[PDB]
């Protein structure tokens, strides 16, 4: 260091070597803290939180765990954005995408001992990708004609998807769950228009898929409770001292004979509107606002169910439910379409009454209720859950799937090393790295499950080298089987993704060689 | 920039203010002009923070809530139909009157600073008009040509060819905030010493 | 940090944040320093990036040689002022000589190959090289677009720099109209529409409201009634004269009401809510309509015209996004970037800046030189040459600003991994033996010296600038002699 | 247990002790959830669900040392609980819910192990009245335990606890002199006696001397109209909902009230209207121009009681539209105690819930226990391999609850649980442990029973917990 | 104080810029703003000659 000081106190920089090095050690224990919940025998981890009330939860997804995991190396940061990014998009794959670029940053360690230039390392790394790619789009397979397969393939993706969270357990039970669900929707890539409810009581196998409507709300007093052959009007209004005339208006008087007869027309008003709600020839309304006294006597005295404050998600997930659209200013009741359902009732769920809507019309959006012992149990169900639907809804957009456990990673590493062996330079040892690389999520996938991952992935590489391009893992006995016979399916977006974020991640990494850090605000204790 | 790029204007030159919504859909660039100076503000607002309206029916007070607007488009009129084709103010100028402005092929600058707008007058030859309701031809300023440029990052407005000017403006380039300040301060022993030979030689 | 195979620096704020980049104005702004030296070269750095946009760290790299060099001539006993004489000579010798070996080229919608020439070279060194072609022509294309010829300038208010993190980077792409953060008010709106007309508003949808203090005074039932029917009549009468001049659309700078909500739904016309002046002016100057402060001055001759109003959805998140596309000839347009992380968008941003910057400058000035090194080694053979003829002990000075314009051939050779005397001595060789100002250091290992042949441009107001401001700056800094401060 | 702040409770209730400590490791917090879900699905049985958790957790450590994999492990013990569910079921009996004495004996089985238990010839038929009075026994699936109403009122023994078939109001009435009525005509009101207010802002102008007189006189003719209005209809009593904006009572009309012989009563909450109209038959007005006679409840008596010295309270009784509601008073020398014998009786309720629920009833005194225990020990002998080792775990992770039970009740364990297994394994199998025998003998003679639901649940919970348990190998701490 | 710092060559500047506080001193420090405000040039040779 010169003698001449160009910083701040506190203020720091590291150099070539010591940078490498403070990065690689950084994400590699980003990578091997993860490792662990990899594949179908997986197992979880406890988060309690030290700041936010000692906040206790019990997870297997790796987003999550990165997300309240307190990084302060710099390296760490990158591949936390790059798994929350990877959840905001897909919904899967959080931890093969950091278990990778980690892989592929202990690969660059040692080739970097090796003495080569890091701008080697990346052509290399680039060629290996961009064979990679190819490779997995030439392994596609596309559906979607034939509507059996298609079925056949969702119910596949699902259970391949549930297979390492704790609903495996009762897999065949919420892999139909999650088909009826996305299904339910007719092509629309709403997720929020399904509403999951998690109750404590009971066991996760009592967990059900409602087929009407369930609204946790109440219904004003000295009103029918249950109706038949239901017309719903769907409102957005102010039935709340609703005379809010904008303007900046007052009242004066010279008597107070005048300001009761001004107390009576504004009660009239709200009568006038009762009536002409009335009017459109209703049984129930519904209004996502507050519905006061006055008012709900008038709807009890016409005989007539009101629902009041149905938030906005409410009002819309009934109004793709039920079929109406949501009114205001009701004046022309022609211009304006009502909902329809076969029975309306009050359901007792645990120590909750729910209203429970039966036969609706459309049925664009459904309801799901879990039951549990746990609260951490409910709480990572409906995060499982989460991704199920995720996958399957970007799977019904684009209906082409891969074969997974590890045929796909083995099929890349054999283009990679076909390519690495065609080329010469130091670049050919970044391409046969980069394979390497590839070929380390079945060998965690087995180790984890404890078997002989060396000789399972030597045989796994041979079938592959001779010929055999859907042989794959079989966890269920620790073999070599046939994915196509036993229906172990992917989705292509999702490896696609996989691959490109590792190598832009690696990248992005590699060509580090200064770290510099300002002077950190001082917390103020007093 | 370098030193050898410093420039003298003989007329005036300054720095782009705010401007809201439509400034960007008026022209940049006039030949013959006509340029108005003025101290009032151009915008919907109160007529005095002392006022206050009492009003009993629906009919009066749509017409008040007319008669604000029926005001302000009778100010932005009276400015137009006097020729003017760029208009300066000391006020701040509405997004109203900024598109009213760029509608018809004007341009309007609001928030120029007291010194900079005494030295337009200076050089163009008008006067500050705190009232609209007189606005002769002796009270409009003219200039050879206007333009606004790119300088270094910034936006610059320019008044050049007046040749009854009696002011001047420097632009000066550097490569630090230092430097500029003592090329500065350099002029200035050369400007003051100029003065005292020009009182005795 | 300099040449197609340099390295970038990780930056962390004062509360955390990361920043990985390669930009030396950015490098230096985010270094926080006490040396006054050292903030007067981040000044000059930043007064670079200012002016050209380009080679703000091949500038810093010169001043620190130069000031390197003057050091041997201050120990053999050289009054400064003399040295800071010889450099200013030896800078006007050089900045005559560079326009001698300028070519111009063009500035044309129809060619605009040299143009993406020259883009790519100024994209070379970024982590976008993977698609700098694209993003090459994305940059020259948008210039091209938003360029005013007659007056030889370009607005940057007019090119709009937005970037959402998913998918991947080469999906990065330019669209000619306007993108916005918004979506249709009523949940039931249709989603797109082929022949949009618009009318923009800047009039909330509310009923009036006098800006001065004012009250009205309620006496009577009758009163009442007035005001209630009075309230209503309003609303109707706004969205009958919006819908009678025959408008698809409506764009709105303020918020709505539950009943303007409900009858704009009820009439068939969309409506966008709580959208921005910038916004709204882009729109406008898209669309070529007007913006209106009442609806009473609504008229069918104010609407703009789009050829398509869609609303795009992005994946498992609820956010949607709002663009309009496919107008008549526009004077507004607007990069979308697309990444797999943060930080690539931020240094997508940075490099299609750089892009940009560089355009314009050869919109401003047409004539280039050639790259490499190879316009400082002519540079510096040309002081050397004239040096020769100075008897007056400033030879020194000028054989010494010789020595230092030579430290970038250096830096690249030694970047690339070969070995820099041998290379720049082959180098110098060549260029006195035959007559090619036009080669340099082959960084890339195509096997060639040539970079006319090699297509690496560069403009020449870019190197004016870096020499006359290393220059200046070191004439400033050997010109001091003292220094007093606190402890 | 004595809290941070000072508060002393004094507990016999699993849940409530599991929620009173503030117990730091994360294991030990969802013990606590667990007691929670058991008396949200049953009511009863929060303490053996975690006895039985913590057994299954403790048999666990031998075969993780032994070798055995937690996966293995897992399907292991859910395999033991389906076979333990179906000995269960088989071990059930049939109910009908016109049978009252098992009601009772299933009462008073619940309720004989708390503070309580002296009172339990008190309190067992009251619990049952008050479930019975509630449900349709045709067609009745669930109880709604928000229909009953718990009042607690110091003062006084257990003893004084009773059922009331009425309203029960603790607040007292603002008439001064009016403390009882026979014949009772009652009303409920939702807007405000007092001066009008326009939500507009309003201000009465007075210029002129004349009109400083006239606003008084026109707001006291505007009270005496409504006045006159209430009193046209016949009312004897009348109720007024909290109203925070504007006074809802004025001094003027509570003086006319009184002069009209009608008993006033202020400050009825806004959350017990449906339960007050659901008891009274009355329907809520919000517009006098509604107010009618047909609007109205009757009642046969409506009075005040002064208790000895701790206050006052209002109770209606002997109403015409009788409906499907019923309260419940709980005295007591001692807060403690009054808190103590409300939960009892909330537990003496959730039993009759579950027993309403599942129409199915069980032995109790460790019967079903040692059942499972042996019954499973001869199932696992058929299986092979690892299974074998987990299956008998889990059966021998069973006797701890008659274990427990013979410890507290001070006899020899292991002599009871030999004698209660060798009993079990040659006939009978309803023979249990006797306390006040102090032996093994027939339970069913004892008369203690309980419902099938309680053993199920708690099963269950605790082997998804346990299952649950399990599936971890890693702790971190984050912000 | 606060960091800002200022390069210059007036003797007027420089002079202002330094805190002197001692009472003899204080005068040379005048007599060159008074040179400054009179005539604009010649800060330097005022101080020099006193
Ligand atoms: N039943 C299965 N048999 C074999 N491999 C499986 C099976 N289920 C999932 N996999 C593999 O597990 C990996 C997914 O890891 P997982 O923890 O489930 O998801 P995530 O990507 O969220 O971590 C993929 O490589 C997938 O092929
Ligand atoms: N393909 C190339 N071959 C040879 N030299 C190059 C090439 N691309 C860029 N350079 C050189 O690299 C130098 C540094 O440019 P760069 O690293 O982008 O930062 P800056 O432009 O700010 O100096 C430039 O002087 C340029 O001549
Ligand atoms: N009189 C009794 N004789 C023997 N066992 C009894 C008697 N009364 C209750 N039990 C048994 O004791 C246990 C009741 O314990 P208790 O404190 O109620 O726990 P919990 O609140 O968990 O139900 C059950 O096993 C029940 O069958
Ligand atoms: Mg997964
Ligand atoms: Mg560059
Ligand atoms: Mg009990
Ligand atoms: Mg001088």
């Amino acid at each position: 260091l010169a003698p001449v000081n160009i910083f701040k106190a506190g203020a720091d920089e590291e150099r070539a070597e010591t940078a490498r090095l403070t990065s690689f050690i950084g994400a590699i224990a980003i990578g091997d803290l993860v490792k662990s919940t990899l594949g179908p025998k997986g197992m979880d981890k406890i988060l309690l939180s030290s700041g936010r009330d000692a906040s206790l939860m019990v997870t297997n997804d790796g987003a999550t765990i990165l997300k309240n995991i307190g990084v302060d190396n710099p390296a760490a940061k990158v591949l936390v954005d790059m798994s929350r990014v990877q959840d905001d998009e897909v919904g899967d794959g959080t931890t093969s995408v950091t278990v990778l670029a980690a892989e592929l940053l202990r690969e660059a360690e040692s080739l970097i001992a090796k003495k080569i230039h890091p701008q080697t390392i990346i052509a290399g790394w680039r060629e290996a990708t961009k064979a990679a790619r190819e490779a997995l789009l030439s392994s596609a397979v596309d559906h979607g004609s034939d509507e059996v397969k298609f079925r056949q393939d969702l119910m596949n993706i699902a259970g391949t998807t549930l297979s390492s969270k704790l609903l495996t357990h009762h897999k065949d039970h919420f892999t139909k769950l999650a088909v009826e669900a996305v299904l339910r929707l007719k092509g629309s890539g709403n997720l929020e228009a399904i509403h999951i409810i998690k109750k404590l009581g009971g066991s996760l196998a009592d967990s059900y898929l409602d087929e009407g409507f369930l609204l946790d709300k109440k219904i004003g007093v000295n009103q029918p409770k249950r109706i038949e052959n239901a017309k719903i009007l769907i409102a957005n209004t102010g039935m709340d001292t609703d005379k809010i005339k904008i303007f900046g208006s007052r009242v004066r008087v010279d008597s107070t004979a005048k300001v009761a007869e001004i107390e009576h027309a504004e009660k009239e008003k709200m009568k006038e509107k009762v009536e002409r709600i009335l009017k459109h020839g209703i049984n129930c309304f519904i209004n996502r606002q507050l519905i006061y006294n006055y008012p709900e006597q008038l709807f009890g005295a016409a005989g007539v169910m009101a629902i009041e404050h149905a938030d906005f998600a409410g009002v819309e997930r009934l109004a793709l439910v039920t079929g109406g659209e949501i009114a205001s200013t009701f004046d022309h009741p022609e211009l304006v379409k009502l909902g329809s359902c076969k029975l309306i009732e009050e359901v007792m769920i645990g120590e909750d009454k729910l209203i429970h809507f039966s036969g609706v019309a459309l049925g664009e959006a459904c309801t799901i209720v879990l039951r549990g012992a746990t609260q951490q149990i409910l709480d990572e169900a409906e995060r499982s859950l989460h991704d199920a639907l995720c996958v399957l809804a970007q799977t019904v957009k684009d209906s082409r799937t891969v074969y997974g456990g590890g045929c796909s990673e083995m099929l890349m590493a054999h283009a990679v090393t076909q390519l690495a062996n065609r080329t010469p330079g130091k670049e050919a040892v970044a391409m046969e790295s980069y394979a390497k690389a590839l070929r380390m999520l079945p060998t965690i996938i087995a180790d984890n499950a404890g078997y002989d991952s060396a000789d399972l992935v030597a045989q796994l590489r041979a079938a592959h080298s001779e010929g055999n391009t859907t042989a794959g893992l079989d966890m269920r006995e620790g073999t070599i089987g046939d994915m196509a016979i036993l229906g172990i399916t992917e989705s292509f977006q999702v490896k696609r993704q996989v691959l490109l974020s590792a190598a832009e991640a690696a990248e992005v990494i590699l060509r580090v060689d200064n770290i510099i850090k300002a002077a950190p605000r001082k917390r103020v204790p007093d | 920039g370098a030193l050898e790029d410093s420039q003298l204007v003989a007329g005036v030159a300054f720095k782009k203010t705010f401007s809201y919504a439509g400034f960007e859909m008026q022209p940049k660039k006039y030949h013959n002009p006509k340029i108005a100076l003025l101290n009032v503000e151009l915008e919907l607002k109160a007529e005095k923070d002392n006022a206050e309206i009492r009003v009993h029916t629906v009919e009066d007070y749509q017409a008040i809530v007319d008669a604000e607007w029926n005001i302000l488009y009778d100010k932005l009129e009276k400015i137009h139909h006097s020729g003017a084709k760029v208009v300066l103010s000391k006020l701040p100028i509405g997004d109203v009157a900024t598109q009213y402005f760029a509608d018809r092929d004007m341009f309007c600058a609001g928030r120029v600073p007291e010194e900079d707008l005494k030295r337009t007058m200076m050089a163009c030859g008008g006067s500050i008009q705190t009232s609209v309701n007189a606005l002769s031809a002796d009270v409009l300023g003219r200039c050879q040509v206007f333009e606004e440029t790119q300088i270094g990052g910034e936006r610059y407005n320019f008044f050049t060819g007046c040749p009854k000017a009696k002011t001047c403006t420097f632009i000066l380039r550097g490569g630090a905030e230092q430097f500029m300040e003592e090329t500065e301060r350099s002029l200035h022993d050369a400007i003051m010493i100029v003065r005292r030979a020009i009182k005795n030689d | 940090s300099l040449g197609p195979n340099g390295l970038d620096k990780m930056m962390v704020d004062k509360d955390g944040d990361v920043t990985v980049t390669n930009d030396g104005a950015t490098i230096l702004s985010m270094m926080d320093v006490d040396h006054q030296i050292a903030k007067l070269m981040v000044e000059l750095s930043k007064s670079q990036d200012d002016e050209i946009g380009d080679g703000t760290t091949g500038v810093v790299v010169l001043a620190g040689a130069l000031l390197e060099e003057a050091e041997q001539l201050l120990d053999r006993g050289i009054h400064p002022i003399r040295i800071a004489d010889g450099y200013e000579q030896a800078a006007r010798v050089a900045i005559e000589h560079l326009d001698k070996i300028s070519d111009s080229v063009l500035v044309d919608i129809k060619d605009t190959e040299p143009l993406i020439q020259t883009a790519k070279t100024t994209l070379g060194s970024k982590v976008v090289n993977s698609c700098h072609r694209q993003m090459a022509e994305i940059a020259v294309n948008a210039v091209l677009t938003v360029a005013d010829m007659e007056r030889r300038d370009v607005d940057f208010e007019l090119i709009k720099v937005e970037g959402k993190v998913g998918g991947r980077l080469e999906d990065t792409k330019l669209i000619k109209g306007v993108i916005v953060d918004k979506d249709f008010s009523h949940p039931q709106m249709p989603k797109k529409v082929e022949d949009a007309k618009i009318a923009i508003l800047t009039c909330p949808f509310e009923p009036p409201k006098p800006k001065t203090k004012h009250k009205l005074d309620v006496t009577s039932v009758e009163d009442y009634k007035a005001l209630q029917k009075y309230e209503k009549e309003k609303f109707e009468e706004m969205i009958q004269q919006i819908k009678e001049t025959g408008a698809n659309l409506a764009i709105c700078q303020w918020g709505f009401d539950d009943e303007a909500n409900h009858l704009l739904l009820q009439n068939n016309l969309p409506a966008v809510r709580w959208v921005g002046g910038p916004e709204i002016e882009l729109i406008a100057i898209a669309t070529g309509g007007r913006i209106v402060p009442r609806f009473s001055e609504l008229t069918a001759e104010k609407l703009g015209f789009a050829g398509l109003v869609q609303e795009i959805s992005f994946g498992t998140t609820k956010d949607k996004m709002l663009v309009i596309e496919q107008c008549k000839n526009s004077r507004a347009v607007t990069i979308f970037i697309r990444g797999g992380n943060k930080m690539i968008i931020e240094e997508a941003k940075r490099s299609l800046h750089d892009a940009l910057c560089v355009i314009r400058n050869l919109i401003r000035d047409n004539r280039v030189v050639y790259g490499g090194g190879a316009a400082e080694i002519s540079c510096a053979l040309a002081v050397s040459q004239e040096a020769d003829k100075c008897p007056t002990l400033e030879q020194y000075a000028m054989r010494a600003f010789a020595d230092a314009l030579e430290v970038i051939p250096m830096a690249l050779s030694e970047n690339s991994g070969m070995n820099p005397i041998q290379t720049m001595t082959e180098v110098r060789a060549r260029q006195v033996k035959e007559m090619n100002p036009a080669l340099g250091i082959d960084c890339l290992h195509k096997g060639t010296n040539d970079m006319k042949q090699q297509h690496v441009i560069e403009t020449l107001i870019g190197k004016k600038q870096q020499i006359s401001l290393a220059t200046q700056m070191v004439r400033m800094i050997l010109k001091i002699d003292d220094i007093r401060k606190p402890g | 247990i004595q809290d941070g702040k000072g508060d002393v409770t004094i507990t016999n209730d699993g849940a409530t002790i599991l929620k009173q400590m503030q117990v730091l490791h994360p294991a030990a917090r969802m013990l606590v959830e667990l007691s929670k879900a058991q008396d949200i699905e049953a009511g009863d049985g929060t303490t053996s669900v975690v006895i039985i958790a913590g057994s299954l957790l403790d048999s666990c450590t031998k075969l993780l040392q032994k070798g055995i994999h937690p996966t293995i492990i897992s399907e292991s013990f859910q395999k033991a609980l389906e076979k333990g569910i179906e000995i269960l079921t088989d071990m059930s009996r049939p109910v009908e819910l016109s049978d009252r004495e098992t009601l009772l004996n299933s009462a008073t089985t619940s309720l004989n192990s708390k503070v309580v238990s002296q009172y339990s010839s008190l309190l067992s038929p009251m619990s049952v009245n008050a479930v019975m009075k509630v449900i349709d026994p045709a067609t009745a699936t669930s109880v709604d335990l928000r229909d009953i109403k718990i009042v607690k009122k110091l003062g006084g023994t257990i003893d004084d606890c009773e059922l009331v078939e009425g309203l029960v109001l603790t607040q007292k009435v603002s008439n001064s002199g009016i403390t009882r009525v026979e014949k009772a005509k009652i009303g409920l009101i939702q807007f405000c006696l007092s001066a009008p207010k326009t939500d507009m802002d309003n201000q009465i102008v007075v210029s002129d001397y004349a009109q400083m007189d006239r606003v008084l006189r026109e707001e006291r003719a505007y009270i005496l109209n409504l006045v006159k209005q209430i009193k046209k209809t016949g009312c004897n009593v009348l109720l007024i909902q909290k109203s925070i904006l504007r006074d809802a009572l004025s001094d003027l009309a509570l003086h006319f009230l009184n002069k009209m012989k009608i008993m006033v009563i202020k400050d009825i909450e806004r959350e017990d209207i449906e339960f007050i109209c659901k008891t009274i038959g009355t329907k809520p007005v919000a517009h006098i121009d509604q107010f009618t006679a047909d609007m109205l409840g009757s009642a046969e008596l409506a009075e005040e009681v002064n208790l000895n010295g701790s206050g006052k309270l209002l109770k209606i009784t002997g109403c015409a539209s009788p409906g499907k509601t019923v309260t419940i008073v709980v005295r007591g020398s001692n807060k403690l105690v009054i808190e103590e014998a409300e939960r009892s009786i909330h537990d003496a309720l959730c039993v009759i819930r579950c027993l309403v629920k599942k129409r199915a009833l069980i032995a109790g005194g460790g019967a079903p226990e040692i059942e499972l225990a042996l019954r499973l020990t001869e199932y696992s002998r058929t299986l092979s391999g690892m299974e074998s080792y987990c299956v008998r775990a889990f059966a021998d992770a069973m006797e701890v609850i008659p274990s427990t039970l013979a410890e507290n009740a001070g006899l020899n364990p292991i002599s009871t649980v030999t004698e209660l297994r060798n009993r079990h394994a040659q006939g009978e199998k309803t023979a249990g442990i006797n306390v006040r025998k102090g032996g093994i003998s027939n339970i069913l003679e004892e008369l203690v029973v309980q419902p099938l639901l309680v053993s199920v649940s708690a099963l269950t919970l605790a082997t998804e917990t346990v299952r649950s348990i399990l599936k971890i190998d890693d702790v971190v701490n984050t912000r | 104080g606060r960091g800002k710092a200022t390069i210059s060559n007036d003797g007027a500047t420089i002079l202002k810029l330094l805190d002197v506080v001692h009472p003899a001193a204080k005068t040379l420090v005048d007599i060159a703003k008074s040179q400054d405000a009179e005539v604009g040039d010649g800060t330097t040779s005022v101080t020099l000659l006193a």
